[PDB]
């Protein structure tokens, strides 16, 4: 059926071949490649190291799962974060357009967190 | 009595200043000479790879080469660590024709044994525990695996964990390591990376560093106004102590 | 005739010696018979300045 | 072809120390010269950017270079009061007048915060 169920596209791949894997969202947040068409970035210590994601429209998210990331860079727009410790509490923080940021591994706690959900102003 | 503290206290900082001048001097002239012998080491091996080539040149001259071997040698054993040293004194103390061989090949040796040197150093001083693994593995292969760890693979083996360092570096400096950080992190080459956690983030610190005294010296208390005024006349290593 | 080992000798003192016989001792490693020969004939002078 | 053998005021290999050190220079009346620091500083102008810093030595009085200096954060004086114009982010521009044998900051490191430049050096 022509359903729209807004399950990200192509998932089922991406896991196979980035190790990123990606559930429901608005529709408006694509994976891309990282070269010259960066938009929001994310870097961790697994799969293929890092990917990058485009932004159609505004408001958007995608709640996408990276376990091990450290950081993240934003670039003409806020982007609000939210992560998870290994007991399972979450947190959220909101990083600055145009700047760099870091997560648990590379933020105050050193805590290897995973990536829960990835938002767009 | 408060004019009494004040004409103390300018006088005891005044004295400081000069002091503080000349120790500062002292420290540059002993780096200038440091890195003096370092360049003239650095031409050394130049050399010897090009007498390497004359030598065993097919159509070699007349103890032509060997004399300037000689002087190789002697030069090897001030400029150079121990691997040249032993290769350089045993070709000074026999004839020409060792030499001959001198350049040809243990020259080479040197250099490749003072390689795996570090090989070694790494698989236990490294920091990173893929570089200690990695190249624990490396020295137990052949030359060439040898060579390249030291080349590439210590900064390939450390990469995830240098980009995890910068980047921790970047949200928590001062505008200078922060600036740098973010710069070496969005390039991601491990060269990079390692250059800016080895000696780079540490030039930023000190620009950071002088920031914060220069403050002090000019809207803090009195002492510390002396004190900060001190630091910065100083040496590096004063200024690092005056703001921790 | 010069020991076999002269040079090896030569290079021994070069190590260890003061200035004078390490200076000396530079002409006699880089230079050919008659530098040892020299080295030698003032070596047990040179020590003693 | 030669050139004309006048003098325009520009300081004289503003071309290499642009190159060098990194700091600019135009014009003066030729009474100040840019010089090593190593037991001669006069006027001594510390920065974040170029080669971190550099001194500049009196010939005569009175005395002026328009030098410009991204990013300074403090200045030594020795042995003479000296005037100093920064300007801001926004195009204005401020004057402190330093104390001989001190040392002052900038707004980087002064009362504002502000990541001033250097405009203007002068000599009473």
């Amino acid at each position: 059926q022509a359903v729209e169920d807004f399950s990200y596209p192509g998932a089922a791949k991406i896991q196979a071949e980035t190790g990123a894997i990606l559930k429901r969202g608005n529709g408006h947040m694509l994976m891309t490649s990282c070269d010259g068409s960066e938009d929001i970035q994310v870097m961790s210590r697994t799969g293929q190291k890092d990917f990058c994601f485009n932004v159609m429209a505004k408001p958007a998210y995608l709640t996408l799962e990276v376990p091990q990331a450290y950081g993240i860079w934003t670039s003409a727009d806020p982007v609000k974060t939210t992560i998870k410790d290994t007991d399972g509490t979450a947190t959220v923080i909101n990083a600055p357009a145009n700047d760099f940021t870091g997560y648990g591994e590379a933020g105050s706690t050193g805590e290897p967190t995973t990536l829960i959900e990835l938002r767009v102003a | 009595a408060r004019e009494t503290e004040t004409a103390n206290l300018e006088t005891r900082t005044d004295a400081a200043i000069e002091r503080a001048r000349s120790m500062k001097s002292a420290s540059e002239t002993s780096i200038t000479a440091s890195a003096t012998t370092q360049v003239e080491a650095l031409a050394l091996n130049d050399t010897a790879t090009e007498l390497a080539k004359e030598a065993s040149r097919p159509d070699i001259d007349v103890q032509a080469t060997a004399a300037k071997g000689r002087q190789l040698a002697m030069q090897a054993m001030k400029l150079l660590g121990p691997w040249h040293q032993e290769a350089a004194a045993r070709a000074l103390s026999g004839t020409d024709q060792d030499v001959l061989d001198y350049l040809r090949t243990r020259w080479k040796e040197a250099n490749h044994n003072d390689i795996r040197q570090q090989i070694v150093d790494l698989s236990t001083q490294s920091p990173y525990a893929s570089v200690r693994t990695a190249a624990a593995e490396a020295l137990n292969g052949t030359p060439e695996q040898i060579e390249a760890f030291h080349t590439t693979g210590q900064y390939t083996a450390g990469s995830d964990d240098m980009k995890v360092d910068v980047a921790r570096l970047a949200n928590t400096g001062g505008p200078g390591v922060s600036q740098a950080a973010k710069t070496a992190l969005a390039d991601g080459t491990g060269k990079t990376l390692a250059t800016f956690l080895q000696i780079g983030q540490y030039g930023e610190r000190l620009s950071d560093e002088k920031v914060v005294t220069a403050r002090l010296a000019e809207t803090g208390s009195p002492e510390v106004q002396a004190a900060a005024k001190i630091a910065l006349a100083g040496p590096p290593e004063l200024l690092h102590e005056f703001v921790t | 005739p010069l020991p076999a080992n002269v040079r090896a000798d030569i290079v021994g003192y070069w190590e260890t010696g003061g200035a004078g016989l390490k200076a000396a001792a530079e002409q006699a490693l880089l230079g050919g018979d008659e530098a040892i020969r020299k080295f030698l004939a003032d070596a047990p002078s040179i020590q003693h300045d």
